[PDB]
């Protein structure tokens, strides 16, 4: 199942497959199959973001 | 924030 993480930082995307996020949101991780870049979901859209970006911790 | 580096994505 999609699991989801909270943003410790704001990341804002640069190119178009980037999943723009402010700190404190939600993301859902839908594909986490690569170990530094992960496809999320929020309330803007869907792409990819630095795992380094989010936590585990709700 | 930490860094990020897109040489990778």
């Amino acid at each position: 199942m999609a699991r989801r993480v909270r943003a410790l930082y704001d990341f804002e995307a640069v190119e178009d497959n980037e999943l723009t996020f402010k700190h404190g949101e939600l993301i859902t991780v839908l594909d986490d199959s690569d170990a530094n870049w992960w496809q999320g979901e929020n309330h803007r859209g869907t792409g990819l973001f630095p795992s380094n970006f989010v936590t585990t911790d709700l | 924030t930490p860094m990020v580096n897109r040489e990778n994505k």
